[PDB]
Parts: C-alpha cells; structure tokens; sequence
C-alpha cells in the first residue's frame, strides 16, 4: 500500500534542519 | 483496540478505524434539537445546528455530542480503549486545539489521541511528504504547502468559501429561469443538482458565449416532486465563484491566486516540487474540469520553465480520512500518540 | 530556593528559535 | 517515589534524591574483583573504573555500579523511582542509547531523562546562559549553554583531569626525593593534592619565588607519621591545566579553549558567557584558579569586555545540585521519558 509514505517519512529531515535551510519559521 | 480515525468536517463527520480503506461512517454534522438528535438521526428532520464553521469547532457543547455519537453509536467502539486521532483545519487556533485535547481526555478518557491537519494527510493518502493542497470542504478553502512532511504555517491561505456557499450561490442564480429554492430542504435538492450538473469552465468567457447561441450546454433534473427542470450556464457560474469570488460579493482572491500566493510565501528553492505535486482534495474539488482550469491557470502565473502537476484522486472526499488511517497504522508513528499520561503531567499544551 | 531557575527556564526561546537565530547548529 | 539522581564520574559516583540539598551517597566509581564488591566495599587487589574519560566504557560494571547505588546506597526499588543519570557532553548515540535500554530493561524504572553535567551544574548557580568549565577525575569540558541549552558545536574537550594531576604530583615529588608509585602511594598523593595545591596567578614568578625563598613551602604528614616537605610542586602539578604540554600533550590550556569555545559561539552571545563563567568538578577546587582564569581570559578577551568567574563552595557537587533542582521542578515532570514510550520507541527516544 501506502508503505510508499513509510519510506519518505524516514527519509524526511528535522524541522531544525529546515528553519536553518531558510524553508521552516521557528515558532515562538 | 486499534486507532479511531475521526475526520470533523463542517459539513460531513468522517469517522472509522485505522487500516481500513475507507471510513466506517460518514454522517452530517449537525445537532437537532427539541423545537437532542445527532448526525443521520436528526436529519429526520428541528433547529439543525453546525458545530464546525468553516474548519474551526465552535459550539464545543454540540462537538461533544457528534464526538459522542460518533464513538457510541456509529462506530460502536468504547472511547476508553482506543488511540484517536482527530483533524483539524490549517492555522486552527491554540485554545482551540487545547479545549479539543482536554475534552478527548477528561470527557471521553481516550487513552491517547493525536490532531493532524486535514490538507497534510491528503498529501500522505497520495503517497507524498511534499506537495501543496488545495483543500475545499464544505465550509473552507485553504492553500497548504507541506515540505518534507510540515506544513508551512506562514504560507497558508485561506478563502472562506467552499461547497456551502456554492450551493447557496445556485440556489440565487437558479431563479433566473424562474426556479425558486429557498428552505434549508429545498437547498438540499439544490446541493445534489450542484453535485451532478455543475462543472467548471475551461475559458469562462467562451462558456458563456457557447451558452448563449446554443442549447449543446443545457442539462435537465428529476425533482421529489418529479418536475423536470432545466439549467445552461448556471452549471460552471456556480463553481466558476472559486476562481471568481466577487460572483458572490467577495474581495478575496481566486484559488488559482491563493496557490500560487502561498508558493510565493516559500523559499525559492521548494517552488518547484510545489508545482509539481498539487494536491487537490474536499468535495468541492469535485466538479469535472477543475483540475484542467487550475492546471491552465497555475501555467499562466508560474515561470514559463515550470513543470505543473495537479494530482486529484477518485477518492479526494475522503483523502484525509484515508491519509489519517494510513498515518496511524504506521508502526513508526505509534510514538507519536500523545498518551493520558502524557496528558496528566502537562495538561492540554502538550498538544503543541 | 531556585525559583530563580523555574522563572528563566519558563522564559527561554524555542530551539528552532534559536537555529533560525544562527545561536544553534540544528540536530540531523 | 521521589526521582532519584545520579551523577555517573569516572572517579565518584553521587547519587541521591531529587528536592535534597545534597547526594545521600558520595562512593568511587570502582568495581573490585579478587585474585564482585562496589564502591566502598571495594576500597576495603583489582579495581576497574566502568567510566573513563566521562564515558561509560564498561557495561558490565557500570550494570553493579548502577545496582549498588540503587539497592545497596540510596536502600530504593528502581521500579519505583524516576531515576535521572547525568553524562558527559559529547557522549556517543550509542552510549546514551544503551545507558537508556539497561534503565529500562535491567532495572526496569518507570521513567528516566538523561542531561549534561555541566548543564546542571549552570542550573545550580540559578542560570540559564553561561558556560561551564567542568573539570572532573576523568575529562575536562567547556561547554557554552544559551537559555538553557548546550551548544554542541562550541563544546571543547580537554582530556586531563583529576587522575592526570595526581599522577603528575606522584612524578615531580620524586625530585625531592619521596617515592610515591603504587595504587595505595597515589591516593596520598591525591590527598596532598586536595590540601596543598594551588594554581599560580604568575607561573614564572611564583617560580622564581620558590628558587629564592622557603616561602611557598609546606610540610605533610603521611599515614605512617613521617613528614615531607613540598614547594613548587603546589603550583607546577595544577599549572599542567594551563600547560598541557608539562605532561607532554598537545592541547591548549583550559584559559585557551574557554575562550576558543566562546569564539566558536554565535557573536551576539559572547557577552554572556564572558559574564557568566561556571566552574564546577573536583579539579576546579584549587586555590587561586578563579583568579588565574579571571586573569587569563582579560588577555585574551576584547578590552571593553566584563568577565565573571562563578565558582561554588559547593561544586564538587553542582551537577548532582542541578539534578536535585532540575527533577524537583513541577513544569519538568513532563520532560521525564516513561517506560511506556520506551515500549513504543526503543532506545532512540533517548533523543
Ligand atoms: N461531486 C461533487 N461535486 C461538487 N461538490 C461536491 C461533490 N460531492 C460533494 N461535494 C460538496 O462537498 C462538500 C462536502 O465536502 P467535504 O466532506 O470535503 O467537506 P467537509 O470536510 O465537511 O468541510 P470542511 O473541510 O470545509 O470543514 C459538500 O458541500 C458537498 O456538496
Ligand atoms: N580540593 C580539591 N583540590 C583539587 N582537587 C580536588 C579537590 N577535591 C577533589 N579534587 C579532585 O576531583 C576529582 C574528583 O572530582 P569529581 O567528582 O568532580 O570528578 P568526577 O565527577 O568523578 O569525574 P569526571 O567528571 O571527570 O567523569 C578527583 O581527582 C579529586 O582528587
Ligand atoms: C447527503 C449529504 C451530503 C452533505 O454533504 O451534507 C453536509 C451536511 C448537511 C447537513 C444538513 C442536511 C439536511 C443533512 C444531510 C445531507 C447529507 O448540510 C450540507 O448538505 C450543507 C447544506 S447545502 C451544502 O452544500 N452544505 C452539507
Ligand atoms: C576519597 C576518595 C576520593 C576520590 O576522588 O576517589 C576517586 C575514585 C578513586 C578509586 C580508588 C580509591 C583507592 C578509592 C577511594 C577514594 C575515594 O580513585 C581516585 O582516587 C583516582 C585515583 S588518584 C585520583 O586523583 N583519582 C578518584
Ligand atoms: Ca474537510
Ligand atoms: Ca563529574
């Protein structure tokens, strides 16, 4: 199924990763 | 045991179990009173109340009443013994999303319950972490991109126009050829012509013109009573209203405006795969041809280079659902429940 | 007593605040 | 069912109970087998330190250290109490994942959290923002904390330490003519260290002070009543943490990377941590040592610059204080990883 999203989650960075890459806001 | 998956639409209550492929329930949501009936009972027929407004829960003395209806009589499951995870609507309010969490486990004593946004399990239930959705309901439209699993808080848009609204603008176009529908029952037959008839334009202008020197648009409809009625180019005015909302006397820009606003809202370096993975997904991304008008209109506005992909699943009324019970069947995710304990040791913030 | 501690402790920035700051490397 | 703390040295273990002023238990961190007793049954022919560096290293006697400090000292059911453990800065993934399952699967607490040493021990001194220089028997650390949170990057490792200076001690008193060599000679070593030791403010004038003066000298009395004289070798034993190379490393001193530590440091809080200098670890116990770092960062820092050495009467016990104090508090009840994530998760929840 699905099992395809399991994969991509794993895979998936940090919300840090992001808010530093410029791509997140924080969040106060 | 097993996770409850409970889609709190402002029109339809999408309500089962995780791991199966489909929602067990789906019922109104809407509380009948005296003149107290929840759901599919109180369509029978006398003050209907909506609990939601346009995404948000609002009348929290009636949403424990859906909620109560939902675990005790459509999905005959005891509330005590099963994970729950719960939708939202984008940019929900705090307190909101607190009150939500605090009735689950003082109300309901839910073992453990988690809240996820509509519009990123639509992007699961597709297969994807990264896309943006065009969510369009009952009571809200909302842009939302999601990168790498998070949505993007800043960038969402709203326009609070949606299947509701669409209804109740045919209904006042209807009458131009003489038809009058006006009652909340009559709005009903209104919402089925919308659902089966309506359709939106390619090239709205032209629409109209092949409308008006020729009958090739025309389509007819069975009534209760069964009258025969017809209708033209009321078909696509009524839905045309998402990527034209002045139709019906709003500021607010068109869909097609808001996505690509809110990928605007996004580091540079994210837009492409954006226009690459455009989820659309509510009801009201049902009309045949919406799809082709978003993918002519997101063309004109986007770098000429850009590649443009509107995804639209057969099963987009229930998408979130779908990508809510995909979600909590992950083994992966198991951790994420936030559990009674969790709860007793923070009270409702620990839902943030 | 450190409810000197409690006191700065409820009033500290976020982490992602802080990466998006430049103060923090993110977690990957 | 009060939480319990644990402060996991490479040369004490202090354990106690969270909302106390002080550890119950202050015990060597040793494992003695003969030709298993822990701690102080095994002062009393083969010890082994289960922590080296500020790293657990061995499990199988961390396991015994661990079971004498639960059920031999603190008198505890370990099923009954959230247990805190501290770590070095910089402890591996795996350590802190394995430390995690042995909480959970040997001993099985309901709940454990895991913190750095010297994050507690700037919490001690009632602050969020500081960095902590903490000098133990086994490794020396700096590491900056920015409300409330270490900074990885920044953190520096200096691996000397308490152990290293007394060995250092054992060497240079042969100069004079003593001879201190075995296990037994090197713990009266370590108590001539602990009572005459001292960090010089002038390493080449106090020098020249002992050449020319019997000024710096003091007598010590050892356990079989003979008396020795020492001088220089106060001050030449801990001037080793400014100058690694007295015993041949090639490190900067701990003036040097507190302050490479702070440069590593995002520029608009530098302010800070100048101004808040935690000291904490048995090591930083000499006389005289706030005043030389004071005067070794003035150097090395800009001239309009406010500098501050905090330095606790009680910092040899900091990091269990800060434990004590930091699982004491209401709104940290939350933070504590229970047994049922752990089911959920596995060690990874750790992070
Ligand atoms: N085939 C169709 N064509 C056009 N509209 C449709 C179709 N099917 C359903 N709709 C409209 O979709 C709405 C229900 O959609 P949906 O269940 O996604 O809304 P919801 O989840 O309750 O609302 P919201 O997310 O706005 O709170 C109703 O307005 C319905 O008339
Ligand atoms: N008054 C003192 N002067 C100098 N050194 C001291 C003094 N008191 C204790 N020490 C030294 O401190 C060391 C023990 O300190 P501490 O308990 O802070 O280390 P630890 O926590 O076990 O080690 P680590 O953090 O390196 O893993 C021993 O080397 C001891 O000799
Ligand atoms: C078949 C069906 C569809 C639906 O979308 O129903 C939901 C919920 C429903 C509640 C009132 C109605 C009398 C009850 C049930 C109809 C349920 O209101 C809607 O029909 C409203 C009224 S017109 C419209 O488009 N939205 C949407
Ligand atoms: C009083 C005391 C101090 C201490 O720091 O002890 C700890 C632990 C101890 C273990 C061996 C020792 C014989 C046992 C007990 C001494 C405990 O080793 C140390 O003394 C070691 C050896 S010399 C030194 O400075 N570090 C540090
Ligand atoms: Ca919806
Ligand atoms: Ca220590």
């Amino acid at each position: 199924r699905k099992n395809v999203l399991q994969l991509k989650l794993q895979q998936r960075r940090t919300r840090e990763e992001l808010v530093s890459q410029g791509i997140m806001p924080p969040l106060k | 045991t097993t996770a409850l998956v409970c889609d709190n639409g402002s029109g339809l209550v999408k309500a089962g179990f995780a791991g199966d492929d489909a929602p067990r329930a789906v019922f109104p949501s809407i509380v009948g009173r005296p003149r107290s009936y929840v759901g599919d009972e109180a369509q029978s027929k006398l003050t209907l109340k909506y609990p939601i407004e346009h995404g948000i829960i609002t009348n929290w003395d009636d949403m424990e009443k859906i909620w109560h209806h939902t675990f005790y009589n459509e999905l005959r499951v005891a509330p005590e013994e099963h994970p729950t995870l719960l939708t939202e609507a984008p940019l929900n309010p705090k307190a909101n999303r607190e009150k939500m969490t605090q009735i689950m486990f003082e109300t309901f004593n839910v073992p453990a319950m988690y809240v996820a946004i509509q519009a990123v399990l639509s992007l699961y239930a597709s297969g994807r972490t990264t896309g943006i959705v065009l969510d369009s309901g009952d009571g809200v439209t909302h842009n939302v991109p999601i990168y790498e699993g998070y949505a993007l808080p800043h960038a969402i848009m709203r326009l609070d126009l949606a299947g509701r609204d669409l209804t109740d603008y045919l209904m006042k176009i209807l009458t131009e050829r003489g038809y009058s529908f006006v009652t909340t029952a009559e709005r009903e037959i209104v919402r089925d012509i919308k659902e089966k008839l309506c359709y939106v334009a390619l090239d709205f202008e032209n629409e109209m013109a092949t409308a008006a020197s020729s009958s090739s648009l025309e389509k007819s409809y069975e009534l209760p009573d069964g009258q025969v009625i017809t209708i033209g180019n009321e078909r696509f005015r009524c839905p045309e209203t998402l990527f034209q909302p002045s139709f019906i006397g709003m500021e607010s820009a068109g869909i097609h405006e808001t996505t690509y606003n809110s990928i605007m809202k996004c580091d540079i370096d994210i837009r492409k795969d954006l226009y690459a993975n455009n989820v659309m997904s509510g009801g009201t991304t049902m009309y045949p041809g919406i799809a082709d008008r978003m993918q002519k209109e997101i063309t004109a506005l986007a770098p000429s280079t850009m590649k443009i992909k509107i995804i639209a699943p057969p099963e987009r009324k229930y998408s979130v659902w779908i990508g809510g019970s995909i979600l909590a069947s992950l083994s992966t995710f198991q951790q994420m429940w936030i559990t009674k304990q969790e709860y007793d040791e923070a009270g409702p913030s620990i839902v943030h």
